[PDB]
This record gives structure tokens, C-alpha cells and sequence, in this order.
């Protein structure tokens, strides 16, 4: 309304406002010092407050884009430091904002962040809490200029939570370090998802994006009408389209809007939104997005009678098109939370192909009469990979599963860097631990999640790059995972002679290097050296001497060279 | 059993007004999207407009945009359609429809529906 800054200050609260303002500026003006950003934020904050006090006061009626750009253009160094960004200041809105978006440099090429010693950190923390956090918030933001600021701020609050707890402890390190890793991990993942989703929307187009979204929202809100699910799909697609284009202010208004709508109609979407919708506004969009699947309504009628049996299937296909198809996906999805989204899409694609062929035929009804049987193999295929790998993980346990996987994939693609190999396989085994703990019903959605993050990591690794995996990485996200599972051994390295998990990683690095130089040797032979190696190290760590490691290792090398060839 | 009953139809001059009402029962009206469809003499069914479960989310066919205002009163299970700036070509039978389910589906040209009423005749001429 009037004083919308006033509206956003009052909605966010002063502290969250200040944090977000900082992040926003940090992201555009990446090469400005900390002390300057703080002053910019304090200027904005003090102004904000005047508008709250009186909505009628000078400039309070401006939009947030005007006030934002105005503030950027006050900057003294703006031409010296950022060059053309200064030319944006000559333009009126909304061209000005646009012009500023262009000049956000994704890779600031600034020094990579050194984690200090936990002592020094916790002191910095205790000396000035605010400065310490803000500083880190600043440093992260200016390196990730495309990170939804509210999301950044959420991590920031868990950083603070970590410090407040782990620092008052006998081992700051025992408590603080895992959390810091976990957070940095989660954030890097979060980014990866966002980036993927945008690449896909651009690459595969809006339609594909909407298909995917219909599937996911139908599972999530199965008590919602087809017409409501379609509404939500539309709005979500616009928010994603907006957000990808990189404007924080529009992105956030559209997320706020979508959240607000969903909460106004909760009763018609999900029982599960009750608490989400009492959450403070920065929290609510984020909370809704991670809400659990609702119960699917009891005794829903058969999918087949509307699509397999009822007349007008080709009339409605031909009249409604994507809506008819959209409805199929919706109706299949809401009845099948046990499925991964990519599966539901494969099914949908199959039905749609069936209809293209059949509705072109003399007797369509005959030709599509038994389409549902075409689903049976598509559904069984992932179901069985789950069962089979889950049992092997249950038999073997995380560590040695990772090594079972380590062999499998070095054999299938030995060209790839073993580090990448060690890390992919290690992750996959963690995926296994994550997923097989769930009820079989909840495994396949769980897998699809944790695989997509792993498979993507691998795929973005292949930028500085093995020819075969590019096909899989440049497929539709639907058929990525099956294209990968379709790998077989390459079939077509010299011998160099040259601590908990880190020791394990070294052992694995060795295992891959063994399988490299020697791809051919069987699995009994791998088992042998693995055991003789387990025996060598236990022997020499136990021995009082370094000499034992030296003499045994030549013996172990020689012993296994013989047992090779 | 879904039950709809339209009313308020009748004859008006070009550029006149009407207010169609529709009485719902047999389903939880307040939790479902409601539509207005129409069929001109000799023509196919047209989608006219749509409203969400709560209200405050309305859509309109291009032709009627700016002219007709759909709304609902959930307290009364009544769907309204306020027809202003009427035209000769707006002469048709106006049904109200819903997708309350477990039933056969039909295409209105923007939304599938499941049940519609008897209709109300609107004539616009002279």
C-alpha cells in the first residue's frame, strides 16, 4: 500500500529486514567492503523507520525497486569499481532494474573462504555476535549473488544456532564442525536444485516444467480439485520463471502472493497447512514448499473408466489436449505417492503416445483398450532396483556397500577421475542409508530425491570434461536415471608404486586405483587383495615401528602383482 | 447427489443487465470451484467464467471480460453471475456447473465439469 517499504519492514521485523537488505546489496555490489554495506543498510533501515512512523513522509510512497536502485546509484565508487553498472543510473525504471540485473557477476573471483580455528571463531562470536554473523552473511552472499536471500538468511540463523550451542562445550570442534559441514552441504545442494530447475525450464520449456509440477503438487495435495491444482501449477511456474530471471523483489512478491493464496484456501488443498499458514511471512512460503503429502481421499474411482473405457477419450484428448493429459497425470499422481515423479511422467508420456497412435486409428477404443499394462514394466523397473540394492545395503552396511558400488561404477565407466569416483560412490551409499530406512512405500520418492542431487553433482562436474555420460546428462530429467542405469562395462593406466573416514577415503582411493590399471580381474580376486590389505594395515599400525608399512607394502604389492598377472 | 438450479434469466435490451443466481445442494459447495457455461441457439457449449472454492479468484472468457461478474456466497450456497453491458450475442442458455466428483466428465472448453443445472434462458434483442 502506501509506504510499502513500511509494509515490508512491519511484516519482516527490523532484524530480518536488515539482514535481507545487507544480502541484497552484498549480491549486487559484490566488490564493496563490509563497513560500507553496513552503512548502506543503516541508511535504508533508518529511512524505513521514518515511513513506519509516518507513511506520508518524503519518498515513503516510492516502490522498493525505485528506492533500491536510487540507493545503489548514490555509491561513490560505482563507475570506478563496477564500470558500466554506472550507465544503468542514467535509465528510468523499470529498464534501470533490468540493466542492474545484467551486471551481477556469478563468479566474483575473490579469495576462497578459510575456515579459522574453532577457538578463534568462538571468540570472534562472543566478542561481537552481530558483527560476526553479518560478516559471514556478507561474505557468503557476495559469492552467491543468485541465492534467494530469504533462504540464505535461514541458513544464517542455523549458523547462529550452531555457535550459540557448540561453542559453550568441552570440544567446540566435536559439536561445531559436523554442523558447519552439514550446513555448507545443504546450502550447496539448495543452490544446485535451484540452478537445475532453471536450466530445465529454459532448456525444455514451460510445458515440461508444468507437467513436472502437476505431478508433484498432486501427490502433495491429493484432496485438491484438478482446477485448483492447475491454478497452483500456473502460479508456481510464474514464480519460478520470475526467480530464475534473478530479481529478488519480484521473486519474493510472487512467493508471498502464492503463499498467501494457498493459506486463504487451505481447506481445499491440504489439512497439513495449518501451522505453515500461521508462520511469519518469510517462513511461510518456505514452510508450505516443504510440507508433507496429505492423505489421499478414500475410495477414489478407477483411472481407467475416465481414460481407458469412457467414450469421448479422443474427443477430449483432441479438444482439451494438455488439460486432458494434465488431468491424467493429476489423477494418477494423487493416487500414487509411492511413486517418484519421473515415473509418473514416464507413465503420462506413455499414455499420451498411446493416444496419438490410437486416436489416429480406425477403432481407437480397441487399440488403447489395454494401455494400463504398458505401465506395469515401467513401474516394476525402479521398484526392483530399490529392492535389490536395499537388500545388498542391508546385508553389507554403508562402508562396504560404497565399495561394492565403487567397483561397479569403475567397471562401467573407468575413464572418470577416481576422486570423482570415490565421492560419487560414497554419496550413493549414503543415499542407500537414507532411503532403505524408510517403509518400502516411501523409498522410491526418497531415492528420486537423493539420486537427483548426486546425479546432478556428477553432471555439473562434467563441465570441465568422458563422452558416454554426456548423453545421460543431456537427456530429459525423466530419462536421465534410466539412461544411467543402462550403462555396461567400457571393456576397451601403468603401475606407479607410488583417521576414521579420511583413512577410509584413502582405502577407497586405493580400491579404485586397483580396479584402474587392472579392470579385468574378477570379484574373487578383488576380495583377496581387499582382505590382504585389511590384514597389512592392521598388522603395521599394530607394530611398534613405519618400517613395517614399508616392508609389508612391497610384499603386499608383490604378492598381489603375482596374483594378477 | 449434486444438485444445481439456475434462475434470474429473461429478456433485456442491448446494453441492459441481468443477475443469474444458482442454488446448490448435494455436495459441499464451499469447497469446490464453480463455473458458468452457456450455449447459444444452434451453437456449442462455451465456457463463460470460473470461481475458486473461497471466492476472490475469478476467471472470465475473453468475450465477457469487463462485462460479467461471477461471485459466490458460501453462506447461502448461491452462485451469482452479474451480467452488465449485455449484447445480442449474449443470448443463450446459461448453465452453472461444478466438478463435484465420482461421475462422468464433460468439457466446457476451459474446464471439465461433472454436473450442471437445467439452465436459464437469456434473450437480448430489439
Amino acid at each position: 500500500h502506501k509506504s510499502e517499504v513500511a509494509h515490508r519492514f512491519k511484516d519482516l521485523g527490523e532484524e530480518n529486514f536488515k539482514a535481507l537488505v545487507l544480502i541484497a546489496f552484498a549480491q549486487y555490489l559484490q566488490q564493496c567492503p563490509f563497513e560500507d554495506h553496513v552503512k548502506l543498510v543503516n541508511e535504508v533501515t533508518e529511512f524505513a523507520k521514518t515511513c513506519v512512523a509516518d507513511e506520508s513522509a518524503e519518498n515513503c510512497d516510492k516502490s522498493l525497486h525505485t528506492l533500491f536502485g536510487d540507493k545503489l546509484c548514490t555509491v561513490a565508487t560505482l563507475r570506478e569499481t563496477y564500470g558500466e553498472m554506472a550507465d544503468c543510473c542514467a535509465k528510468q525504471e523499470p529498464e534501470r532494474n533490468e540493466c542492474f540485473l545484467q551486471h551481477k557477476d556469478d563468479n566474483p573471483n575473490l579469495p576462497r573462504l578459510v575456515r579459522p580455528e574453532v577457538d578463534v571463531m568462538c571468540t570472534a562470536f562472543h566478542d561481537n555476535e552481530e558483527t560476526f554473523l553479518k560478516k559471514y552473511l556478507y561474505e557468503i552472499a557476495r559469492r552467491h549473488p543468485y541465492f534467494y536471500a530469504p533462504e540464505l538468511l535461514f541458513f544464517a540463523k542455523r549458523y547462529k544456532a550452531a555457535f550459540t550451542e557448540c561453542c559453550q562445550a568441552a570440544d567446540k570442534a566435536a559439536c561445531l564442525l559436523p554442523k558447519l559441514d552439514e550446513l555448507r552441504d545443504e546450502g550447496k545442494a539448495s543452490s544446485a536444485k535451484q540452478r537445475l530447475k532453471c536450466a530445465s525450464l529454459q532448456k525444455f520449456g514451460e510445458r515440461a516444467f508444468k507437467a513436472w509440477a502437476v505431478a508433484r503438487l498432486s501427490q502433495r495435495f491429493p484432496k485438491a480439485e484438478f482446477a485448483e491444482v492447475s491454478k497452483l501449477v500456473t502460479d508456481l511456474t510464474k514464480v519460478h520463471t520470475e526467480c530464475c530471471h534473478g530479481d529478488l523483489l519480484e521473486c519474493a512478491d510472487d512467493r508471498a502472493d502464492l503463499a498467501k493464496y494457498i493459506c486463504e484456501n487451505q481447506d481445499s488443498i491440504s489439512s497439513k497447512l495449518k501451522e505453515c499458514c500461521e508462520k511469519p511471512l518469510l517462513e511461510k512460503s518456505h514452510c508450505i514448499a516443504e510440507v508433507e503429502n496429505d492423505e489421499m481421499p478414500a475410495d477414489l474411482p478407477s483411472l481407467a473408466a475416465d481414460f481407458v473405457e469412457s467414450k469421448d477419450v479422443c474427443k477430449n484428448y483432441a479438444e482439451a489436449k494438455d488439460v486432458f493429459l494434465g488431468m491424467f497425470l493429476y489423477e494418477y499422481a494423487r493416487r500414487h505417492p509411492d511413486y517418484s515423479v519421473v515415473l509418473l511422467l514416464r507413465l503420462a508420456k506413455t499414455y499420451e503416445t498411446t493416444l496419438e497412435k490410437c486416436c489416429a486409428a480406425a477403432d481407437p477404443h480397441e487399440c488403447y483398450a489395454k494401455v494400463f499394462d504398458e505401465f506395469k514394466p515401467l513401474v516394476e523397473e525402479p521398484q526392483n532396483l530399490i529392492k535389490q540394492n536395499c537388500e545388498l545395503f542391508e546385508q553389507l552396511g554403508e562402508y562396504k556397500f560404497q565399495n561394492a558400488l565403487l567397483v561397479r561404477y569403475t567397471k562401467k565407466v573407468p575413464q572418470v577421475s577416481t576422486p570423482t569416483l570415490v565421492e560419487v560412490s560414497r554419496n550413493l551409499g549414503k543415499v542407500g542409508s537414507k532411503c532403505c530406512k524408510h517403509p518400502e512405500a516411501k523409498r522410491m520418492p526418497c531415492a528420486e530425491d537423493y539420486l537427483s542431487v548426486v546425479l546432478n553433482q556428477l553432471c555439473v562436474l562434467h563441465e570441465k570434461t568422458s563422452d558416454r555420460v554426456t548423453k545421460c546428462c543431456t537427456e530429459s530429467l525423466v530419462n536421465r536415471r534410466p539412461c544411467f542405469s543402462a550403462l555396461e562395462v567400457d571393456e576397451t593406466k601403468e603401475f606407479n608404486a607410488e583417521s576414521e573416514k579420511e583413512r577410509q577415503i584413502k582405502k577407497q582411493t586405493a580400491l579404485v586405483e586397483l580396479v584402474k590399471h587392472k579392470p579385468k580381474a574378477t570379484k574373487e580376486q578383488l576380495k583377496a587383495v581387499m582382505d590382504d590389505f585389511a590384514a597389512f594395515v592392521e598388522k603395521c599400525c599394530k607394530a611398534d615401528d613405519e618400517t613395517c608399512f614399508a616392508e609389508e607394502g612391497k610384499k603386499l604389492v608383490a604378492a598381489s602383482q603375482a596374483a594378477l598377472g | 447427489e449434486v444438485q444445481l438450479q439456475e434462475s434470474g434469466g429473461g429478456l433485456v435490451q442491448p446494453g441492459g443487465s441481468l443477475r443469474l443466481s444458482c442454488a446448490a445442494s448435494g455436495f459441499r459447495f464451499s469447497s469446490y470451484w464453480m463455473y458458468w457455461v452457456r450455449q447459444a441457439p444452434g451453437k456449442g457449449l462455451e465456457w463463460v467464467s470460473a470461481i475458486n472454492s473461497s471466492g476472490g479468484y475469478t476467471r472470465y472468457a475473453d468475450s465477457v471480460k469487463g462485462r460479467f461478474t461471477i461471485s459466490r456466497d458460501n453462506a447461502k450456497n448461491t452462485l451469482y453471475l452479474q451480467m452488465n453491458s449485455l449484447r445480442a450475442e449474449d443470448t443463450a442458455v446459461y448453465y452453472c456447473a461444478t466438478d463435484s466428483g465420482d461421475g462422468k466428465r464433460y468439457w466446457s472448453g476451459e474446464y471439465f465439469y461433472r454436473s450442471r443445472g437445467q439452465g436459464t434462458l437469456v434473450t437480448v434483442s430489439s
